RNA sequence: GACCAGG
DNA sequence: AAGCTCAAGTACTTAAGCCTGGTCA
DNA sequence: AAGTACTTGAGCTT
C-alpha cells in the first residue's frame, strides 16, 4: 500500500516524534506490550533493518523481506531514517553516558516503541481502499472551484485522471538553466 | 431478513448465454395465438396475454399451473411463436459484420483459412492464460505452403499444451485485442481468398433493413430477401468453420435469429389503476402488435401458397415480412420504429441497475428535518416520540430478558417503552394495535413457552420448534441507529448514533460536533435516519462505525469533528487569565461540565 | 448419495445397533417387526 | 486448495477492526437464540453486552478462516488472537 | 417527516413506492453504498440493501442452472405430502414406465420425469425482474450453486 | 446493454468480483467484514 | 428380492443455536424426523439410520444467522421398490372389496377386488357380517393362511 | 391550462412550452413577483454556462 | 411519464 | 494496376444527490 | 455543446 505506515486515518502521529518521547508512560500502556511481544517476532526483522539500511544494494527494503505483520521489525526507510536522525538531531528529551540513562529512559527502549507502534498502526486487511480513494477525489472536487497560464481545478484534473486525453489545452515544459549559458 | 431462515447455497458465478430453440419450448407454459385481451364478462381470456396459467391475475384468482393463491405463485412463462423468425434485433450489427464476412458461393472465410486458424491457435492458447506464448507461434515465416503453415501453428500449440498441463482479468485484454484484430482482417477484404469470387456486397439501414444490389458483370465473368436465407447461409458459415466461431462462442443454433421469443407472466407486466383510465401497458401492447402481424403473416403465407401474379405475391409477402422485422425490432430497440422497449427501459439509466438495484427504498427508515442540541452527548441521537413508537424491530426472547419484553408487550403499540407486534416462530406475525390489554396481558404471559401445537408442526422437518418467539419492540436508550444526508460525499457523511429518547417535539435532535461531518447548517435541512433491523448489522455498525470510531476524515489525518461558535469563542474567555472562580461557581461549573451519572463510570 | 448393500442378518445387527444409539412410536414398531421377524 | 497447517501461519495475530465486529456481532445473536452464556451474567439484558462481557474474559467459541485471496485459510481461534 | 416501518409496497419488484402519500420509502443508494462500502460494513450494506427492502425465497435447478425452469408440483397425490418443486427444463416427458416417486403432474394434466435439483436460495425479487425482462430479450443468464 | 450483448455472445462466467455485482444477488460483499468466514 | 438396501448418504445438517454445545444431539433433532417418512432422494422411505458423524472440518456458520452448519454422513435403510418386486404381508382385514394386509407391521397393503381374479370367491360367516373368508378357486382358507404373498403394482394384484 | 403552443409555425418562439405560470397567491409578494417577473427561455436554461 | 414551482 | 497508411467526415452516449409540492392529458 | 471512438475514400508507392 505504498509502504502505507497505515491507511491515513491513523498514520499522522509518526511524525510527532518528540510527542511520544514526551510522556512515553501512556502510550506503552495503550499498545498493550506484555500481551503483543508474546506472539510476534521481534529480534529477526529489527536486525535485519541495519542490513537494509547499508547503504549498498542487493538488499531489500525491510518491508519486502518480511512483512510487518508478524515480524516487528520493519518500518519503511523513511520511518527508521526519521528516528535516527532525530534521536541524533534532538537528543534533548532522550537522555544521552548509558548508566545515567537506565532510570527512566533508553534510546532502544524508545526506538523499540515507534517500531511497535509501526507494528501497530498497519492497514488493518479488509478496509476497501478503492472507494476511499474515490472519497479522497470527491470531496475536495466538492471543495473550491472559484479561482482566486493554465487551468487549475476540476477542468485540469478532469483531463489527468478522467479522460487522459491527448492534446490537453496547455501541455508545457520548463527547462533549468546551466552554468555554461 | 429473518433469523430462522437458513438457506444454505451460496451462490459463486453466474453464467450469461445465448437461449435455444427447444429450451424456449421447454419452459414454455402456454402459447399466446389470440390478441383480444378481455371479453364481455371481463374474465381472463384463455390463452391470451392475460391468461390464467401465465399470472394469478388479481382479486384473488388462482394461477392455473400451479393451483395456489397470489400471494405465493411465482409467474410462469409464455411462448409466442413465429416461423418467420427475424433476426434478434441487438446482436444486428455484430451479426452485419459476419454476413460481411460471409463468402456466399464459397462458405468459408474472406479471410485466407491459414489466417482464421491463427486466430483459432491464438484462442486455443489463451485459453489457459499464456500471454507471451501466444504472441510466440507467430514466430514462423514461409494451398499447400499455406497448409503447412497452419501444421506448424498446430505443432507450436501441441508442444505448447503439452508443456502447459505438465476467467481472471488480463485474459480478457488479450482476448478483446483478437477481436479487433478479427474485425481488422475479417472486413478488409472483398473477394474470396479460398474461393476467389466475389460474393455479392451488402448494405443495411439502422431501421434493421438490409440488402444490397447482386454482381456486377465483369465480377460475374469471374435489396431485401428473406431471413430464411440468411440463417440457412450462417449455419453453412458456422457448421463449415465450427473451430474459430466455437472460440469465440460448440453451438451456433440461434445466436442471431429468435424463433420463439418469450412473453414473461403478467405479474411482471401489471394493468395499473390510475384513477379510472386502464391501459394494458406498452408492452402488453406491443406484444399484441407483433402477435396480429404474426397471424397477418400466417394468412399471407396461405395466400401465397394457394396462389405479375408472382410480382405481387412476392411484394406483399416481403411487405408483411420486413412489417413484422420492424415491429420485432420495436420490441427489443424502441430506438428503432419511431413508446418504451425493453432495451430502452433497462439502458435508459434513469431505469434499472441504477435506481432499483443498487439503491432501493428501504423499510424501517425515517425522516425529519433537524435541529441541533448540545446537552445530549456526541455520540447520541435524539429520537422523536413518532419515530420511537413508529419504527420496530425484532428481538428474540431469551431467559434474562423476558421481563423487559413482559413489560414491552404490556404497554404496547401505542405508548413508549412497548413493543409493536409479536411474531410467533412458524413464521406469523400477530399484532397488538387491535387488540386490548387484558388480551396483550394474556398473550405476553404465554410469550416463553414452546406453542407450536407439536414437535414437528410444519412439516418434517424439526427446527422450528428451537427458536424463540420475536417481539418486535420500538428503539430504546442504548440502540444503535444510523444517519444520513444526501449528498453523502465522504464517509463521515453517515455515522451510527446511540439512540436517546425525548418527549414531545416533532424533530430529531444532534450534537454540534458531528455537524461538520455532514455539513448541515441545521437551517431546515433534514437527514435520513435508519434503523438496521437484525443484529449482527447493528452490531458491526455499532462498533465499526460508533460516531467517535469516525474522528479522522480519510482524505488526510486532520480532525474533522470539534466544538464550535460558541464553545471556541466562550473557551478563548474561560481558558484567558482575566477569570477567576468562587467555590460556588467552580463546584457548579465542574459538574456542569462532568454530567456523571447520565454518562455513568464514576 | 452413495448406495451399497444390505443382507437379511445385516437388518437385524442395524436395528439392534439403532435402537442402541438413539434413545417412541418408531420404536415401538420396530420392536414389533423384530419379534414377528424372529422366533 | 490447502487448509493451511498450524505449524506455519502468515495472517496476522491481531484481533482486526473486523473480526472483532463480526465475532462479536455473531455471538451476540447466538446469545440471543438462547445460547450457552459462557460467563456469569451481571444481570445485563443486552443480548450484546453480554457478548463484550465473554470476549473481555477470552472465553468465546468460533474461530473464524482468514481467506487468504489464493483460496486457501487459516483457522484461528478468539482466544489465539491478540 | 416521514417514517416507514411497514407498508404498500412495488406491483414489479416488490420495493416499497416512492411516496411520502404513499408512505413511500427514503432512497438509499448508489452514494451511500458507497459510504459504508468505505466503513467496511458488508453486513450493513447488505442488510439495507436487500434485507429490509426486497427479500424472498426463490428456486432454483442446480443442474440446469435456470431460475425460470422452477415448477412446484400439483396433484402428486391426495393430501400426503407437501408440493415439492421441481424443474421442466431438466425434466423429460412421462412416455415409458418408472417409478411413482420421481414423477409428477402439471396443472393441464401433463406428468414429467427429471429436474429434482431444487433448491431453495435467497434472491432479491429485483433480480427476478431481470430474469423475466433478459428472457424477454431472449437472453437468459445461467446461475450456478455448491 | 452493449456490455451485456457482448458479454452475452461469448458467454463470459465471472466468479463475481466486485461488491456491485456481490450486491445484485443479494450475497454479502467481498471487501470489509465480509472478507472472512467465521466457522464454529 | 432383496428389495432392502443400506444407503451411506450425505446430508448438510442445520445445527440450531442452543445446541452449539454439542452437534451430536442436535443431529439427533433432525435425523428423528425423517424416520418413517419420505426423502425424495433416495427413492425410499427412512427405515433407521446409525453410524452418525461429522466430517471434521470446522462446521460453519451461515454467514448471516446464528446457527451453524456441518456435514453429516449417515447410513439409511430405505425400502426400495421397484417394478416387479415381491413382497408379503400378515392379513388382517378382508372384505369383498380389497384384502387388507401389514407388512413388517409397518407398511399397508390394501389390494381391491379388480386385481383379484374372479376366481376366488367371498364366503360370509353369520357371526361378523363385514369379516369373512376370502377362498381361492382351490378351497383354500386364507386366514389361518395369514402370511400372503403378492407382486408390487405401484396397491398389489394377485391376478396373474 | 398547460402552455403547449401547438401552431404549425412556432412564429419565432425558440422554446415552443412552458408559457403560462401558475399564480400562488400564497403571499403578497409572490403575487407581484408573478406580474412583474419575466424569464429568458428554457433554452438558454438547458445550457451550462 | 411530461412541464412549471420549492428546499 | 493496386496495395495500404493517410485525411476529413458520419454516427452517438453523459452531463450530482435527494426530498417535497403542484397541473396534466 | 463536448468529444469520443468509428469508417470510408482519395492520394502515393512496388
Ligand atoms: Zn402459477
Ligand atoms: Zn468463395
Ligand atoms: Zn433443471
Amino acid at each position: 500500500y505504498g509502504e502505507d505506515s497505515l491507511d491515513v486515518t491513523k498514520q499522522k502521529h509518526l511524525t510527532q516524534f518528540e510527542f511520544s518521547a514526551k510522556n512515553y508512560k501512556s502510550l506503552i500502556q495503550k499498545y498493550k506490550v506484555k500481551s503483543v511481544l508474546s506472539a510476534v517476532d521481534s529480534e529477526t526483522a529489527s536486525s535485519y533493518a541495519k542490513k537494509a539500511l547499508k547503504k549498498p544494494y542487493k538488499y531489500d527494503p525491510v518491508l519486502d523481506k518480511y512483512p510487518p505483520s508478524r515480524y516487528l521489525g520493519s518500518v519503511s526507510e523513511k520511518f527508521q531514517r526519521a528516528v535516527d536522525e532525530y534521536t541524533q538531531k534532538n537528543p534533548d528529551k532522550l537522555i544521552a553516558e548509558s548508566k545515567l540513562d537506565d532510570s527512566l529512559l533508553n534510546e532502544s527502549k524508545f526506538k523499540a516503541l515507534m517500531q511497535l507502534r509501526y507494528q501497530q498502526s498497519l492497514v488493518d486487511p479488509g478496509e476497501s481502499v478503492g472507494v476511499l480513494a474515490s472519497q479522497s477525489i470527491g470531496e475536495p472536487s466538492t471543495q473550491m472551484t472559484l479561482n482566486t497560464n493554465v487551468t487549475l481545478g476540476i477542468p485540469r484534473l478532469r483531463e489527468i485522471i478522467m479522460t487522459a486525453s491527448a492534446n490537453i489545452q496547455t501541455p508545457t515544459m520548463t527547462l533549468r538553466l546551466n552554468d555554461g549559458v | 431478513m429473518n433469523i430462522a431462515q437458513p438457506v444454505s447455497s451460496e451462490i459463486k458465478s453466474v453464467k450469461f448465454g445465448i437461449y435455444d430453440v427447444d429450451d424456449v419450448e421447454k419452459i414454455s407454459v402456454k402459447q399466446i395465438v389470440n390478441p383480444v385481451l378481455l371479453d364481455n364478462l371481463n374474465h381472463p381470456t384463455n390463452g391470451g396475454l392475460y391468461d390464467l396459467a401465465l399470472g394469478p391475475y388479481l382479486k384473488n384468482s388462482v394461477c392455473a399451473t400451479c393451483h395456489l393463491d397470489e400471494r405465493y405463485c411465482p409467474g410462469h412463462f409464455g411462448h409466442i411463436v413465429l416461423p418467420i423468425p427475424a433476426y434478434h434485433p441487438l446482436f444486428f450489427s455484430q451479426m452485419y459484420n459476419l454476413l460481411r464476412s460471409t463468402c456466399l458461393y464459397c462458405h468459408h472465410f474472406k479471410l485466407s483459412k491459414v489466417k482464421v486458424h491463427l486466430f483459432f491457435c491464438r484462442l486455443k492458447l489463451l485459453d489457459y492464460g499464456l500471454l507471451n506464448e501466444s504472441e510466440m507461434v507467430e514466430n514462423v515465416s514461409l494451398a499447400k505452403d499455406a497448409a503447412t503453415l497452419m501444421r506448424i501453428r498446430d505443432e507450436f500449440v501441441a508442444k505448447s499444451i503439452a508443456d502447459s498441463r505438465q476467467l481472471t482479468t488480463l485474459l480478457l485484454h488479450e482476448r478483446k485485442k483478437v477481436v479487433r484484430a478479427f474485425y481488422h482482417a475479417i472486413s478488409s477484404r472483398k473477394q474470396c481468398d479460398n474461393c476467389q469470387s466475389f460474393s455479392p456486397n451488402f448494405r443495411k439501414e439502422g431501421f434493421a433493413k438490409i440488402f444490397e444490389i447482386p454482381l456486377s458483370g465483369k465480377n460475374l465473368q469471374f435489396k431485401y430477401m428473406t431471413s430464411t436465407e440468411v440463417r440457412n447461409h450462417l449455419r453453412r458459415l458456422f457448421v463449415k468453420e465450427n473451430v474459430v466461431l466455437s472460440r469465440l462462442y460448440p453451438a451456433s443454433a440461434d445466436m442471431f435469429f429468435l424463433q420463439n421469443i418469450a412473453v414473461p407472466p403478467t405479474r411482471f407486466r401489471p394493468a395499473s389503476k390510475m384513477g379510472d383510465e386502464v391501459h394494458e401497458n406498452i408492452q402488453n401492447e406491443l406484444l399484441t402488435r407483433i402477435l396480429q402481424s404474426s397471424i397477418q403473416i400466417a394468412s399471407l403465407s396461405k395466400d401465397s401458397t394457394v396462389e405479375e401474379r408472382r410480382s405481387r405475391a412476392f411484394e406483399l409477402l416481403i411487405n408483411a415480412f420486413v412489417q413484422l422485422q420492424h415491429d420485432v425490432n420495436s420490441l427489443i430497440d424502441s430506438n428503432r420504429n419511431p413508446p418504451p422497449g425493453i432495451k430502452q427501459i433497462l439502458e435508459k439509466k434513469e431505469g434499472l441497475f441504477r435506481k432499483h438495484m443498487m439503491g432501493k427504498r428501504v423499510n424501517y427508515a425515517a425522516r425529519s428535518v433537524i435541529s441541533p442540541d448540545p446537552n445530549i452527548e456526541t455520540n447520541e441521537i435524539g429520537v422523536p416520540p413518532v419515530f420511537a413508537t413508529k419504527l420496530t424491530y425484532p428481538e428474540p426472547v431469551t431467559l434474562y430478558n423476558f421481563n423487559e419484553m413482559r413489560n414491552a408487550v404490556i404497554n404496547g403499540p401505542h405508548k413508549w417503552p412497548g413493543a409493536s407486534h409479536i411474531q410467533n416462530e412458524d413464521g406469523t406475525l400477530i399484532s397488538l394495535m387491535p387488540l386490548t390489554i387484558e388480551q396483550r396481558t394474556a398473550l405476553a404471559n404465554q410469550l416463553l413457552t414452546p406453542q407450536s401445537n407439536l414437535i414437528s408442526s410444519p412439516y418434517s422437518y424439526s427446527r422450528l420448534i428451537n427458536t424463540n418467539k420475536k417481539v418486535y419492540r420500538h428503539v430504546r436508550n442504548g440502540d444503535m441507529l444510523i444517519l444520513n444526508r444526501q449528498p453523502t460525499l465522504h464517509k463521515p457523511s453517515m455515522m451510527a448514533h446511540k439512540a436517546r429518547i425525548l418527549p414531545g417535539e416533532k424533530t430529531i435532535r444532534m450534537h454540534y460536533a458531528n455537524c461538520n461531518s455532514y455539513n448541515a447548517d441545521f437551517d431546515g435541512d433534514e437527514m435520513n435516519m435508519h434503523f438496521p433491523q437484525s443484529t449482527n448489522a447493528r452490531s458491526e455498525a455499532q462498533f465499526i462505525a460508533n460516531t467517535d470510531s469516525q474522528y479522522l476524515v480519510p482524505t488526510s489525518g486532520d480532525p474533522l469533528r470539534g466544538l464550535i461558535q460558541d464553545h471556541v469563542v466562550m473557551g478563548v474567555w474561560l481558558t484567558c487569565k482575566d477569570t477567576f472562580y468562587t467555590r460556588d461557581e467552580y463546584q457548579q461549573l465542574l459538574f456542569q461540565a462532568l454530567k456523571p451519572d447520565e454518562t455513568g463510570m464514576y | 448419495r452413495k448406495s451399497e448393500k444390505l443382507d437379511k442378518d445385516a437388518s437385524s445387527k442395524f436395528l439392534n445397533r439403532y435402537i442402541q444409539t438413539i434413545e417412541e412410536s418408531v420404536l415401538s414398531q420396530l420392536n414389533r417387526v423384530l419379534m414377528y421377524l424372529k422366533g | 486448495g490447502k487448509a493451511v497447517a498450524k505449524e506455519d501461519r502468515t495472517t496476522t495475530p491481531y484481533m482486526t477492526k473486523y473480526e472483532r465486529a463480526r465475532i462479536l456481532g455473531t455471538r451476540a445473536l447466538q446469545i440471543s437464540m438462547n445460547a450457552p452464556v459462557l460467563v456469569d451474567l451481571e444481570g445485563e439484558t443486552d443480548p450484546l453486552q453480554i457478548a463484550m462481557k465473554e470476549l473481555a474474559q477470552k472465553k468465546i467459541p468460533l474461530l473464524v478462516r482468514r481467506y487468504l485471496p489464493d483460496g486457501s485459510y487459516e483457522d484461528w481461534s478468539v482466544a489465539e488472537l491478540i | 417527516f416521514q417514517v416507514r416501518t411497514t407498508g404498500p409496497i412495488h406491483n414489479l419488484t416488490r420495493q416499497p413506492v416512492k411516496g411520502r402519500k404513499r408512505a413511500g420509502g427514503i432512497r438509499f443508494g448508489e452514494m451511500e453504498r458507497d459510504a459504508v462500502i468505505g466503513h467496511g460494513t458488508s453486513f450493513l450494506m447488505q442488510d439495507r440493501l436487500m434485507n429490509c427492502s426486497d427479500y424472498a425465497q426463490s428456486w432454483v435447478c442446480r443442474d440446469c442452472g435456470s431460475i425460470i425452469s422452477i415448477m412446484s408440483t400439483i396433484s402428486m397425490n391426495g393430501v400426503g405430502s407437501a408440493s415439492e418443486v421441481r424443474c421442466r427444463s431438466c425434466a423429460k416427458p412421462a412416455l415409458g414406465l418408472e417409478d411413482t416417486s420421481d414423477i409428477w403432474q402439471d396443472g393441464s394434466g401433463k406428468k414429467f420425469v427429471g429436474g429434482t435439483n431444487t433448491t431453495l436460495i435467497a434472491l432479491p425479487s429485483v433480480f427476478n425482474y431481470l430474469t423475466a425482462e433478459l428472457t424477454a430479450m431472449n437472453i437468459k443468464m445461467m446461475l450456478e450453486v455448491k | 446493454c452493449h456490455f451485456l450483448t457482448e458479454a452475452a455472445l461469448r458467454g463470459d462466467v465471472d466468479d463475481l468480483s466486485n461488491p456491485s455485482s456481490r450486491l445484485v444477488v443479494g450475497r454479502v460483499g467481498n471487501f470489509g467484514t465480509g472478507s472472512f468466514d467465521i466457522f464454529t | 428380492d432383496l428389495s432392502l438396501y443400506k444407503q451411506t448418504v450425505d446430508l448438510y445438517l442445520s445445527i440450531a443455536p442452543g445446541h452449539s454445545r454439542d452437534p451430536l444431539n442436535a443431529i439427533q433433532e433432525h435425523m428423528d424426523s425423517m424416520i418413517l417418512s419420505k426423502l425424495p432422494r433416495i427413492n425410499g422411505i427412512v427405515l433407521a439410520y446409525d453410524n452418525i458423524r461429522f466430517l471434521e472440518k470446522s462446521a460453519k456458520v451461515m454467514y448471516d444467522s446464528p446457527f451453524s452448519f456441518i456435514w453429516v454422513r449417515v447410513d439409511v435403510l430405505v425400502f426400495s421398490p421397484k417394478k416387479g418386486d415381491c413382497l408379503e404381508g400378515k392379513i388382517n382385514l378382508v372384505s369383498p372389496s380389497h384384502i387388507g394386509l401389514l407388512i413388517l407391521g409397518i407398511f399397508n397393503a390394501s389390494i381391491p377386488r379388480k386385481s383379484i381374479p374372479k376366481d376366488w370367491i367371498f364366503i360370509e360367516p353369520d357371526t361378523t357380517e363385514e369379516q369373512g373368508r376370502w377362498k381361492t378357486n382351490d378351497g383354500n382358507i386364507l386366514e389361518p393362511g395369514k402370511d400372503l404373498e403378492f407382486v408390487v403394482d405401484g396397491q398389489g394384484t394377485l391376478a396373474n | 391550462s398547460t402552455g403547449n403552443l401547438v401552431s404549425n409555425t412556432g412564429l419565432d418562439l425558440q422554446q415552443a412550452t412552458g408559457y403560462t405560470v401558475v399564480a400562488e397567491k400564497l403571499n403578497f409578494y409572490r403575487f407581484l413577483s408573478h406580474f412583474r417577473m419575466v424569464h429568458r427561455g428554457a433554452f438558454f436554461a438547458e445550457l451550462k454556462t
